[PDB]
């Protein structure tokens, strides 16, 4: 009985979010791969003269 | 076996026995490399089928060296010292290495809740470098003092204790599996066990057999029947087993090694 | 963390003697030790080496002959066999424990030492003595002849500090690293021959004596020390 | 190579060769894990197994004929058991306990069985089946109150195996009870597997001695089956 | 959402029979394994059914072997359960539940006190 | 009591339509027109060797050097990366250990397991050795993931269906998360170290809010149990990883699920997801012997890092972004890295 109590007051709490559209989301998970591809080494690999696992 | 013809097999073209031992070295080249180069196969049997792939290899490149010297032929004396001592060495490394690997085997079978307890590494080198030391003496101790009609009756003798040592530890073995298989068996909710381990001893002893079998009897016919013409014929064909002998080595890594998948998987990276 | 020394005393030129140095309070196994000795009037100087395990082991060149260290693990001591004694032996005896892994911090104890009477790459410190008065920022220099910066990015300087009567006490390791306990007044910086050591607000306590040290390659040498008198 | 990173190397040799010594401690030692329901009666050969030769698993030291044996009881851990079943991969055997006097929970007690055979992680691992409390099987079935056919139906169409070795002085009636549950169990034993697994049967009751030899013995014949399938003698 | 809806329960007198049907939305009905379970009152959970994610292999308990019957149709992702000649031990809380793992042959925690993979029960009773 | 299940399904379907209200756009929709990466290709700069035993958690340095691991023999072993070299050995109580962290600051690690007690270690002691510090002891479930957030707190999952946030100079529970159905088999702290997630075993994540102790968001995309969970770098989305073969990437804000990673050829389970510096790429371990490389914004396959023998079950991508490790349970740790 607790439980279903427990289980309608933790949805009501999760119904009043303020969402935002899929499209938005979308778009700064794009900007920030975009923003930050330049500074990511297994994406764009290092040369040898940086590396520090072959030198 | 041939006889026949009682004339010496000399119909033995150099370049047959440089194939077979280019080939004997790149299939225990490749085995050691692939050993070496798997970490994860470190345990004695491992090491030991090192041995006898370094032991091969000595076989094959003695045999080898000394048909080509031979053939091309101060500069006698000071070569064909070491190459009949390398030839001698060698024998005796490949037959203890076999030994050793069937002896390995069975104290993992017969003792195995002890062979964790005893020995997994160091006695493994200590072993193994007390075999190698051991035979290099006798393939020395085989050239001083050699030819004295004794040395060579302490070889054919070495060779059927360990023929009938590694036969006994064999069927040994599969009896056991048979015990195995019959209490497996009888299991209510119930190839062939029985005909693996048939195929299994009977590659590992033939093998061991035919492709020794008549060079020890060469060795020993000339010390049993140096004069008889049949025994002539016998004789003729020392180029014929020492072809065998070199069959050996060649399919040693087939029903050694190769039959092992942890190890058959690091030859395909290779 | 405790190490006392005990085996001094008088003795004739060409004697024999040895030093004993016993620990507690610490893993002594993973610690490799060493022994730096001081002369009655002059500053310090590096003896011996033996590392953990007892498989590294290295001496200076002045008692490379003469002089045998080993250790016992498991009663946490440590030996120096002394042979053939001269009189440019006589010093105080330190024990030093050092442990060597990524981001370790060696040289970091020293023992109270003790006294012994009988009847390669130079550090110089230019600045034999400098006077400061306590609230001001004072900078002790030190040099050396080959370059410390190694390939693999460290440098190998460390900075020591004695007390007029105490036994040396590690400030800098690696030239810009600091102690477990120093406080965070000293500093130093370095570019690979050159080296200052500065400290922002001095007090009372931090009057002594100052040492560079190498550890880039063996046999280690120090400095002649820079004095700051109040 | 700097002389402090000579230093580490040497420390990490050190470590090493400690290392190395303490893998002949691992690989001398025989893991097995010790599986059971509620009534099963797992406890009682913990006690057995122990005074001779909120904590979430509990470690039980024994040794037979100078082998070095660990068992592990599961204990303070949820019903749901499919994720840390997984830890005891690569153990040498799985003890299973089973208490063959309550007929209703035989067939929960089998459903387990099945699940742990044929579990991806546990295919090559043997199973020690231990079906505990054959006295009150014997008193249950001789004082017939309760039908095994009640709940097997297939017990009416059943013959006491050939191969049975009855114990001196015993009812044919509680000899096929007996024999019935174990070959419940070794059904769902040979239906799968591909001969890299075998269950071990045994009969036990609350006042045997002579366990730890048993397991030390299925323990051998699990080793010598598996070098004998390496060497290709299989 | 992983849920499943256990429907078709109610009273029956005894010889009576019933059907129970569990409609299942979201795990891909076809790649898991299905399972009865049922739970008498005042006792534990019992396991009553299987059917594999093919249909072919079914297994019973034996108490219900030769009355209860379960069936599979991938299409409409249902299973079935057609009771048929019950008796007044049958009468519990029937829950449809679903394996953990798709492709698995190993069903561990159908039975458990709180399994996520298991509907809410249909309550079957006989006079 | 039935009202009660009406209520529930009707907060459920009011829920449902309003991810279908916001849902304007697929994700795969957008990144049509995005660059594709090329094949990347790693080259297993370092292999690590040492350990007896299978290894189940591995946990990088802030410092992308020194990194910890956790092995069922027994062992937790800090390695030096660039070197191979071993700089501690630390044995356990437990040998059950299933989760090992490094603590930010270096001066701590932790582990825990069957055993449900989470351990604590000294690492930087004035006598040289490494000494058990604290040892957390109110679990009633095996403990799958601890994961730091200063050098005195500490949060845990464990198989008991709650996650803890404790105190480690008290050694008392600060706060217990109550909201699961399942056993937690992984734990997430996000950049900003103010909110957690974790996945636990009912096809469910749940975002917590460290200081207050409730669930502020469910995700119920998935089918069978969850394995692994990471945080984006952003800090607003999150990859996890399942028993059903298949990851998925879920935004906070959307409160919805993004994109699905999977192939029909894959029939096997994730054990490890982590991101890559930049989050264009997610790697995850598989229990097919080998790991993956995804492209997190195509959703196409873009690597394999086919070198382990048996079983991928840790996975860590470095701060500094240069490497991954990778250990498996054939007792090995590797060391990934890519080639110019």
């Amino acid at each position: 009985i607790a439980q279903a109590r427990k289980l309608v007051e933790q949805l009501k709490m999760e119904a009043n979010i303020d969402r935002i559209k899929v499209s938005k989301a979308a778009a700064d998970l794009m900007a920030y791969c975009e923003a930050h591809a330049k500074e990511d080494p297994l994406l764009t690999p290092v040369p040898a003269s940086e590396n520090p696992f072959r030198e | 076996y041939s006889d026949g013809g009682c004339y010496e097999q000399l119909f033995v073209s150099p370049e047959v026995f440089v194939t077979l031992g280019v080939i004997s070295l790149l299939e225990n080249i490749l085995v050691i490399v692939a050993i070496a180069k798997n970490k994860n196969l470190h345990s004695p049997m491992y090491f030991f089928i090192c041995s006898l792939a370094v032991a091969d290899m000595l076989v094959s490149v003695s045999n080898g060296s000394e048909t080509i010297v031979i053939t091309l032929l101060s500069f006698t004396v000071n070569i064909d010292n070491v190459i009949d001592s390398v030839i001698c060495s060698s024998l005796l490394a490949s037959i203890c290495s076999l030994l050793s690997i069937a002896v390995d085997r069975y104290f993992t079978i017969f003792y195995a809740l002890q062979y964790h307890n005893i020995m997994t590494v160091k006695r493994v080198g200590i072993i193994i470098s007390c075999i190698w030391a051991a035979c290099t003496v006798s393939g020395i101790l085989f050239i001083i003092y050699s030819d004295s009609s004794a040395v060579i009756i302490c070889l054919i003798t070495m060779f059927f204790t360990m023929l009938a040592l590694m036969a006994s530890l064999y069927v040994h073995m599969f009896l056991m599996a048979r015990l195995h298989i019959k209490r497996i068996a009888v299991l209510p909710g119930t190839q062939g066990a029985n005909m693996k381990g048939a195929i299994t001893l009977t590659i590992l002893i033939g093998v061991f057999v035919v492709c020794w079998a008549p060079f020890f009897l060469h060795l020993i016919f000339y010390i049993s029947c140096p004069q008889n013409p049949y025994c002539v014929c016998f004789m003729s064909h020392f180029n014929l087993y020492l072809i065998l002998i070199m069959c050996n080595s060649i399919i040693d890594p087939l029903i050694y090694a190769l039959r092992s998948q942890e190890l058959r998987k690091t030859f395909k990276e290779i | 963390v405790q190490l006392v020394e005990s085996g001094g005393g008088l003795v004739q030129p060409g004697g024999s003697r040895k030093l004993s140095c016993s620990a507690s309070g610490f893993a002594f196994s993973s610690f490799g030790m060493h022994w730096v000795r001081q002369a009655p009037e002059k500053g310090l100087e590096w003896v011996a080496y033996i590392s953990s395990g007892s498989g590294t082991i290295y001496y200076a060149d002045t008692v490379k002959g003469r002089f045998t260290i080993s250790r016992d693990d498991p009663k946490n001591t440590l030996f120096l066999q002394m042979t053939s004694l001269r009189s440019e032996d006589t010093a105080m005896y330190y024990c030093v424990r050092s442990i060597y892994y990524y981001g370790s911090s060696p040289f970091d104890f020293w023992g109270q030492g003790t006294t012994l009477t009988v009847s390669d790459i130079v550090m110089t410190q230019a600045t034999s003595s400098v006077p400061v008065t306590p609230g001001e920022s004072v900078s002790i220099s030190c040099r050396s002849s080959k370059s410390l910066l190694h390939s693999n990015g460290n440098t190998y300087l460390y900075w020591f500090l004695q007390r007029p009567g105490q036994s040396p006490q590690l400030l800098i390791y690696r030239m810009s690293n600091l102690a477990s306990g120093v406080p965070d007044r000293f500093s130093g910086s370095g570019s690979g021959t050159a080296f200052t050591l500065t400290i922002s607000r001095l007090e009372a306590e931090d009057v002594g004596v100052y040492y560079c040290m190498q550890h880039l390659e063996y046999p280690l040498t120090f400095g002649a020390g820079t004095k700051l008198e109040l | 190579l700097s002389a402090e990173d000579k230093a580490a190397v040497e420390r990490s040799k050190m470590i090493e060769k400690q290392l190395q010594k303490d893998k002949q401690v691992y690989r001398a030692t025989h893991r097995l894990l010790l599986l059971g329901a509620d009534n099963s009666g797992k406890s009682t050969i913990v006690k057995q197994m122990r005074i001779y030769h909120t904590s979430g698993i509990f470690e039980t030291k024994f040794q037979v004929d100078k082998v070095n044996f660990h068992m592990f009881d599961v204990g303070a851990q949820r019903d749901e058991r499919r994720k840390w079943i997984q830890c005891f991969n690569d153990v040498t055997a799985i003890i299973f306990v089973v208490d063959s006097s309550d007929y209703n929970r035989l067939q929960e007690a089998l459903n387990d069985f099945k699940s742990i055979w044929n579990n991806r992680w546990l295919r090559t691992i043997s199973v020690i089946l231990f079906l505990n409390k054959q006295d009150l099987l014997a008193e249950k079935v001789l004082a017939g109150k309760s039908k095994i056919e009640d709940y097997f139906p297939e017990f009416a169409r059943y013959t006491t195996p050939e191969d049975a070795t009855p114990e001196p002085g015993e009812d044919p009636r509680v000899t096929r009870a007996k024999y019935f549950i174990r070959d419940e169990f070794l059904r769902i034993s040979t239906a799968s597997g591909d001969g890299r697994h075998y269950c071990y049967p045994h009969f036990t009751c609350s006042v045997d001695t002579e366990n730890a030899r048993r397991i030390f013995n299925d323990c051998r014949d699990i080793i010598q089956r598996m070098h004998l399938r390496q060497y290709e003698l299989l | 959402q992983v849920q499943l809806q256990e429907s078709g329960g109610g009273l029956v007198q005894p010889g009576g029979s019933l059907r129970l049907s569990c409609a299942a939305s979201g795990f891909t009905f076809s790649n898991y394994k299905m399972n009865w379970v049922r739970q008498a009152p005042g006792k534990g959970l019992e396991w009553v059914s299987d059917i594999s994610q093919s249909g072919a292999s079914i297994s019973y308990t034996g108490s219900v072997k030769g009355r209860f019957t379960i069936s599979r149709d991938n299409a409409k992702n249902t299973l079935y359960l057609q009771m048929n000649s019950l008796k007044p031990e049958d009468t519990a809380v029937y829950y449809c539940a679903r394996c953990p793992a798709p492709f698995t042959r190993d069903c561990f925690d159908v039975t458990s006190t709180t399994y996520a993979y298991r509907g809410q029960g249909t309550q079957v009773t006989v006079s | 009591l039935d009202q009660l299940r009406q209520e529930a399904e009707q907060l459920k379907n009011q829920i449902r339509d309003a991810r279908k209200a916001c849902a304007d756009a697929t994700l795969s929709q957008i990144t049509n027109n995005i660059d594709p990466v090329g094949r990347i290709q790693m080259r297993t700069r370092r292999t690590l060797r040492g350990h007896l035993a299978k290894i189940y958690a591995m946990h990088w340095g802030t410092d992308s050097r020194l990194l910890v691991s956790a092995s069922q023999d027994g062992k937790l072993i800090i390695w030096d990366s660039y070197t191979t070299n071993k700089v501690h050995a630390i044995p356990l109580r437990s040998s059950w250990v299933m989760t090992c962290a490094y603590a930010p600051s270096g001066n701590y690690v932790a582990c825990g397991g069957l055993d449900n007690i989470c351990s604590i270690y000294n690492l930087k002691t004035r006598e040289g050795n490494v000494r058990v510090s604290r040892e957390l002891a109110g679990h009633t479930g095996y403990l799958s993931c601890c994961r730091f957030l200063d050098d005195n707190q500490i949060v845990t999952s464990s198989g008991d269906t709650t996650c803890a946030l404790w105190d480690i100079e008290t050694g008392q529970q600060t706060t217990t998360f109550t909201g699961h159905t399942g056993d937690v088999m992984s734990l997430s702290l996000a950049p900003d170290t103010r909110l957690f997630v974790s996945g636990a075993c009912d096809a469910s994540a749940k975002l917590w809010d460290v200081r207050e102790g409730m669930c502020r968001q469910t995700f119920t995309g998935h089918e069978s149990d969850i394995n692994a969970i990471c945080f984006f770098p952003n800090g607003n989305a999150f990859a996890t990883g399942s028993d059903d073969a298949t990851c998925r990437l879920f935004d906070l804000r959307a409160d919805q699920e993004l994109m699905t990673y999977s192939h029909d050829n894959i029939i096997c389970g994730i054990t490890s997801v982590s991101f890559s510096k930049s989050g264009r790429l997610l790697l995850a371990g598989y229990d097919d012997f080998n790991c993956n490389v995804w492209d997190a914004l195509k959703a196409d396959r873009a690597g394999v890092l086919a070198g382990h023998d048996n079983r991928v079950s840790c996975l860590g991508v470095t701060d500094d972004g240069m490497a991954v490790a990778t250990g498996s349970w054939d007792s090995f740790l590797k060391i990934w890295n890519g080639s110019s």
